[PDB]
């Protein structure tokens, strides 16, 4: 494919994550040509307004391959949009590791790679943090980045084990 | 020995379920009590709670704020009281109160994605 047509659903217009998540993959995505975003539109981090966002995405630019969404709730209603016009051949992309997202990835559904968050993980170091905290520690970064892991088709047994 | 609020932004969405219940259970494997507050999306609901917190002498907050500007007065008054803040998932757009902010690291995951994004439909074509 000489050019490979795609959509971008972001989040909420007003949310700095929807920009952290969309900027990050635009650093790369931007530097392969062939790669071009015909259509970008938000859908609020929203399941409901992925599918209706999405209905009318794939009724403008069908010849899309792919769609790239700033979270999961996104992604997931923009597969059941395109099952619903039988367009189950668009590669759908993620962002969060939502419980529903990794099943369709691991039964093979057109959703093929999310990233995973650890929310578990930053609920217990707050915690964890508290503690040590209270226990006398006063030397705590007041910014504090909890890192992510990129899942795939490829890996999903290392998310579902 | 002593007691933390879990004060959560909402509960409607199993995202901040997974939140407050991991945060209480840890929490209490740690020793301290822990209790639950919902703020239902409701920054009044979240200032409500926290008052409720002050009076009765908790000695830490876990603290999903309902917004990263309304909330500040609320940190604040915790700050004031002597009781230290933390916050998880969401943050408050003010420095020097809350003793850390946790959150996900959104540019770097974007940045894994745009990769793969490529790699994957590179292949497929």
């Amino acid at each position: 494919a000489k050019e490979i047509p795609y959509a971008e659903l972001l989040g909420i217009l007003s949310a700095q994550p929807t920009w952290d998540r969309s900027n990050g993959f635009h650093s790369v995505v931007d530097q392969y040509p062939e790669f071009k975003m015909v259509a970008q539109q938000s859908a609020e981090f929203d399941r409901d307004t992925a599918y209706k966002v999405t209905e009318q995405i794939l009724q403008a630019h069908p010849e899309i391959k792919a769609i790239w969404c700033g979270n999961d709730a996104m992604a997931l209603g923009a597969m059941k949009a395109c099952e619903a016009a039988g367009r189950t051949d668009i590669y759908i992309f993620g962002f969060d590791g939502a419980e529903d997202v990794i099943n369709a990835i691991k039964e093979g559904k057109q959703i093929v790679a999310t990233i995973m968050q650890f929310p578990k993980l930053m609920a217990r170091l707050a915690v964890e943090w508290a503690d040590q905290y209270l226990r006398g520690e006063r030397s705590f970064p007041e910014i504090v980045p909890v890192t992510v892991e990129l899942v795939t088709r490829e890996n999903i047994d290392k998310y579902t084990a | 020995k002593g007691k933390m609020a879990i004060v959560i932004s909402t509960l409607n969405n199993p995202w901040f379920v997974v939140l407050a219940e991991t945060a209480k259970q840890r929490a209490e494997q740690l020793g301290y009590e822990a209790t639950i507050f919902d703020s239902q999306n409701d920054t009044a609901k979240e200032s409500a709670h926290f008052d409720a917190i002050i009076a009765a002498g908790y000695d830490a907050i876990i603290f999903n704020p309902t917004d990263a500007d309304g909330s500040i007065a609320n940190v604040k008054r915790a700050k004031e009281a002597g009781i230290p803040v933390f916050c998880v998932d969401r943050g408050i757009n003010a420095r020097g109160l809350a003793v850390a902010q946790i959150y996900s690291d959104n540019y770097y995951g974007g940045v894994l994605m745009g990769e793969y994004f490529v790699k994957f439909l590179k292949e497929k074509k």
